[PDB]
């Protein structure tokens, strides 16, 4: 499936 | 159905509630008993043997002459000595199988596994007897094992080169073009992988001779190499095998990547090139803060400042390019263009990642060159000087190519022998002398660069099969820890014989003087920070083995510093596909995919349990699917600071997975430090 | 709609039941005044506009550099003194279409017909005055057209080669393919044609390096040469165009003839790859006996006799490769052959056939080599010599290509200036001027093989209109007295002019000696027979011109002996076929297709008439489909008989046609000496 | 349109 990166994906 | 085959799938046949894995032993004696010990070629003796070898164009005489028959019989002794037994029906079937000799008529086996850890023992050695003898040691206890090109193909008239990893820098430029075309097709005749850059070609829809929308851009260069790749087959039965790789900030980089789509017209799809994608840290920032991005047109890029796109710091010059009205950039989105780049790897696996700040923020030859690619395996990571081919009567202007040959370290084996240096060093020495016994007759760039830089590349395999086999998670701490110590040492050991060669040989690898080798900037992080192990039990792994301290890596420093160093790159952990089946080991650093290995041959299907499996350690054999690859990314990292090149780093992905949980993976392994990443397998 | 194109679409309107073919003669005048003069830049007299020409890049100032801007302007006065006028719109439309200088942009017209004319005339007199003037009457007059690329080109900074059409011999080794690749893409850059011969490429399933079944035969060859071509498509502006040529008797000729197959599959499919195929008169006499044919694996024969299949006379060599235990071989139906080719070539148009042994049976040159192949428009046939490309930093042993420059004499316009002789010599010296000017720094051979041979192509056009416009049946014998008279006279004057050439340089085509016209074998059917028209009728229309006799032939034989030639090659007929609306004439020596020819310009629709048409003479504009092809293969053998290369013969058949009526033609072709045909036309 | 050579199309 496909969905979308948010911000928070970005951050560890 | 032979009888080997009966014996070895009962392997699957439960008894008891548990798997038989002493049919193994079983199928593999039944296997040698009944097939290998018929159809070996009798020899009287060890003289007539070698006679018949080398008069019928098997072996070359060249290797063989430097030693009196009195060292080849006593190294042959040396091989036989060990009373060697695979331990496994699958190590012995894929040795027999696939490396050893055949005769033309490939009805009847010439070689032994003695007989060819021998002739590469006598090969490697260049005439000495004794370190002939500590190869047959070193490799008959399988505590190293050379590459399959080396493997096979030492010591053999109709060898290929034993290198078998080539990347080629290409020019924008026809004449750059088509030399590179050529080059593609000699190299994968001689049967090694071949990686071109295309970061340097200019966009689809730029001038030629002020001619406007005339280039077809990257996409059409992957046509002809992907057509000089079909061509240039290796007969057939390894189909010929190439990577293209480009950088994210290309203009072509979505048609680029458009051509894995399974939807993509035929007349776009490119079947059989390998694509791998170049992102530096610029990209990242510009996804992360949701900022629009901008794609370049490398060409108005290198007639703005006279350097190419991919010749250039990004993270510098993206404004510099954004701002400049006479660069031509379209704009993008980098999220959109992350998730289709994680649609793309889900679908196909493609393309390779390689993250270009990773890679450079530790390379050691950034005066060279900085990092601009990987190879068709996303391990190797050298600094390349691209070439100027001019027309024909004009003298080219040559540059690096980069190769090297592969060897690796058995984790569990030369733990067991608590023999790290020596093991070390051997390969180091083997390394050494197949770089220089190689030369490329049709890729110019690529022979000046092995002379040049001598690279070599010494990977290690076995590592969760040696963690599995000691009660040892491989997303643990204690396995992250081991592999800290164990790569921390092997690094070390590399770079001392490599200054040591370098101290023999009085000469070091080119420019050599302006590396962070040179000026001890390399040394930092060794010098100030202690890599012993921090548990008790791994600690306990290392008993009877001396772990470089901070004053041994200080001491190492000023060595180095006295005496530089023979290769500007010694370490890269390669995938090591088919020759872990003879070792008996688990391919690479990565985890196992499967505890149990089903696999059909001929009309016969076969079972290969995963090295040491068995009841008591069953659980510590877990599949790569079944774990967090947080963790998997975590180890690859922990090993990757001790890696002077990449890691051939497979992503092992569940069908549940989304595009997201797969971008986090990329996201999370780029900010661990990660250089690249290879595969997207899906289960 | 424009105005014009309303008065050209009233030639259809029948009116009294009659074309209005005067429509056309008010469609070009109002084209004229209301497009070019408003669209034609403005200048206050020739020295600005030469100025403007040259500063802004539009002009090669090096070659207006050898006259005194005095004679330039006589030059450009003796252009336009003429007032020439074009007789139909679609002239006019074609000139200022294609060959007129435009803007940068393309919005304004630079070069009307005159200064056109004016430039390639002070290009052709490299700095003579008279001769530039000379060539501008010529030209003005509309006796002779250079081809295409000259005179699209000559005189313009941003040019491609003035030469169109390359022809390259392909060694058996990967070194030669990739480098027939690498020239493949430099020549298409230059937008000429280029026809590659893989007879010497090994079949498919031959040894590469003492291993079977390694090679992939003509076909792979024939993807990266389709791939090469249309990556190197000229800038988008013009598809690349490349001909592959593969001798009958080749192993992969059913392979090399199934490319063509609308029923192929897309990997063996080649689309932008014209195909053609040499047929000896061994094939052909075993299809007549309908004997069981053998094709034959070239690497097989080299490795017995040393030497390439192609290389040796197969009707004396056809036997011993059969008896030959050494040669492999493979049984084929002769017949069958035949017929698969005239099927492909009913459905497609391929391949062209070219018969070896009539093209070698008249060679002048088969010392310096057989003729093997043709051209991308099967009209040009030399002699080659393969290239030896070894590995880099090895020497290469650089062979012979074959490439010539073209130039159509307009046949009505010579016979009714009464100037064969006048204009066949000046034509000869212009294009010997642009073989002298040319050098191509990409294609060793081809560059050699241009600067020892100096082979140029002087072809005809408007043979079918000016017999048209004299009462004249093409398939008369009327006309074929008349075309053996003109084109005798036309190769007497083109061979005096060789040898004159040749006197005043002192200098002959390399390997001169060797040939026929230096033993004068050339000369005996000119010595022995005549060539005067037969009727008087035909010897009418020669009427102020002098026809040389057996006398002229001997004296010109002397003179050749006393002095030698300058042109290996001087005389091929090609298509011609963009120009041919510039020259208002029929293409080439080819019957006309269509009386009048219905263009799509854009979303408007033009109606061409053929040059002269009109109720009195539209018997005689009979259209090709309709003529009986036996008498158009006669007409052409008639004129090729005075042709030293070939002539561009393509078939015109009628839908109802079998397989076996071209395979008639095809036949009668061979007997009646025709050396290639071209293409089969389907109505 | 498929036909077959008849012996005598060789021979004029
Ligand atoms: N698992 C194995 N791996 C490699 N070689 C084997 C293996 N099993 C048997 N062989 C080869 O087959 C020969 C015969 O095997 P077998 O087990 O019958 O020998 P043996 O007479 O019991 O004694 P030994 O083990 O000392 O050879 C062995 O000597 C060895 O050459
Ligand atoms: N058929 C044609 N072919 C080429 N040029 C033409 C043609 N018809 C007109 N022209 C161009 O248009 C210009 C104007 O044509 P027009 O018939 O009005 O001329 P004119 O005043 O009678 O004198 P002249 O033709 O001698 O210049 C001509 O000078 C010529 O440049
Ligand atoms: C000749 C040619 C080049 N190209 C591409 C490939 C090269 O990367 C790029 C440059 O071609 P070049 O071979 O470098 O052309 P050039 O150097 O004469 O022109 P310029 O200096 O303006 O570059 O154009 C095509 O796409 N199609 C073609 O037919
Ligand atoms: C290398 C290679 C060659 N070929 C074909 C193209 C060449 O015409 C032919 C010969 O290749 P060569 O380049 O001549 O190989 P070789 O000279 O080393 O081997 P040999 O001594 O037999 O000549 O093989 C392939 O089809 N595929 C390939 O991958
Ligand atoms: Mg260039
Ligand atoms: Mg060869």
């Amino acid at each position: 499936t496909v969905e979308p990166l948010k911000d928070d994906d970005f951050y560890f | 159905v032979p009888k080997w085959i009966q014996l070895n799938n009962e392997i699957m046949i439960q008894k008891d509630g548990k798997f038989q894995f002493d049919k193994d032993k079983e199928a593999v004696h039944s296997y040698f008993v009944d097939y290998i010990n018929q159809n070996t070629v009798f020899f009287h003796n060890l003289k007539e043997k070698l006679d018949y070898l080398v008069e019928n164009q098997y072996y070359e005489e060249e290797f063989l002459s430097l030693y009196s028959f009195e060292d080849i019989k006593e190294v042959f002794k040396t091989a036989y000595a060990k009373k060697f037994r695979f331990p496994s029906f699958m190590s012995a079937f894929k040795f027999y199988n696939d490396y050893a000799l055949k005769t033309n008529d490939k009805k009847k086996i010439l070689e032994r596994y003695e007989d060819r850890i021998s002739i590469v023992a006598l090969f490697f050695a260049n005439g000495d007897t004794e370190k002939a003898k500590e190869y047959v040691n070193l490799m008959i206890n399988q505590e190293y094992q050379p590459s399959t090109p080396t493997f096979l193909n030492a010591g053999r008239k109709r060898r290929g080169e034993l290198v078998s990893c080539f990347l080629l820098e290409v020019n924008d430029s026809l004449n750059d073009i088509s030399r590179a075309i050529d080059i593609s097709m000699q190299l994968s005749k001689l049967g090694g992988g071949v990686s071109l850059n295309l970061s340097k070609l200019r966009a689809k829809g730029e001038a030629i001779k002020d001619v406007e929308n005339a280039t077809k851009g990257v996409v059409g260069v992957m046509k002809l190499l992907d057509n000089a790749f079909r061509y240039a087959d290796q007969m057939g039965q390894r189909q010929g095998s190439g990577a293209a790789y480009l950088n994210i900030f290309h203009r072509d980089i979505n048609d680029f990547l458009d051509t894995k789509k399974i939807s993509a017209d035929e007349d776009v799809r490119v079947k059989t090139l390998s694509i791998g994608v170049v992102i530096p840290d610029k990209f990242v920032e510009l996804a992360r803060e949701d900022k629009a991005a901008y794609v370049f047109y490398p060409h108005t890029i290198y007639k703005e400042y006279g350097q190419h796109m991919d010749e250039m710091d990004m993270n510098e010059m993206y404004d510099k390019f954004v701002d400049n009205p006479r660069v031509k950039k379209e704009k993008i989105n980098p999220r959109k263009l992350l998730e289709k780049l994680a649609m793309l790897r889900s679908e196909s696996g493609y393309p390779y990642i390689m993250f270009q700040d990773n890679v450079n923020k530790v390379h050691a030859n950034n005066h060279i060159s900085k990092v601009k690619f990987s190879n068709l395996c996303s391990e190797v990571l050298q600094a390349s000087q691209v070439s100027s081919y001019t027309d024909y009567d004009e003298e080219d202007e040559i540059g690096l190519d980069i190769s090297c040959n592969l060897g690796s370290l058995n984790i569990l084996n030369v733990m067991e022998h608590k023999s790290i240096e020596k093991t070390v060093k051997l390969a180091t020495d083997s390394l050494t002398h197949v770089s220089e016994t190689t030369d490329i007759r049709n890729a110019p760039a690529v022979r000046r660069a092995n002379k040049a830089m001598k690279s070599i590349g010494l990977g290690a395999m076995n590592l969760h099969g040696y963690l599995a086999q000691n009660g040892i998670a491989y997303e643990s701490p204690e396995a992250r820890d081991f592999a800290n110590t164990f790569f921390m040492m092997v690094n070390f050991y590399s770079i001392q014989r490599s200054a040591e060669i370098a101290k023999e040989k009085g000469e070091t690898f080119d420019q050599y003087e302006g590396s962070t080798y040179a000026t001890g900037e390399y040394f930092d992080k060794y010098v100030s920070t202690d890599f012993s192990p921090k548990y008790e039990k791994i600690a306990n792994l290392f008993e009877g083995m001396h772990i470089p301290t901070t004053e041994d890596w200080k001491k190492l420093k000023a060595f180095v510093a006295e005496h530089g160093m023979y290769h500007s790159y010694r370490l890269c952990i390669a995938p090591t596909g088919s020759i872990s089946y003879v070792q008996s080991s688990t391919a690479s650093v990565m985890p196992i995919m499967e505890r149990i290995e089903e696999r059909t041959y001929g009309n016969s299907k076969t079972y290969y349990p995963m090295p040491g499996l068995a009841s008591n350690n069953w659980f510590f054999y877990k599949e790569a699917y079944d774990m967090d690859m947080f963790k998997v990314v975590d180890m690859i990292a922990t090993i990757q600071q001790h890696i002077d090149q990449g890691i051939s780093f497979t992503l092992f992905l569940k069908d549940t997975m989304t595009t997201r949980d797969l971008n986090r993976i990329d996201l999370y392994a780029h900010h661990r430090g990660i250089k690249t990443i290879y595969y997207a397998r899906t289960k």
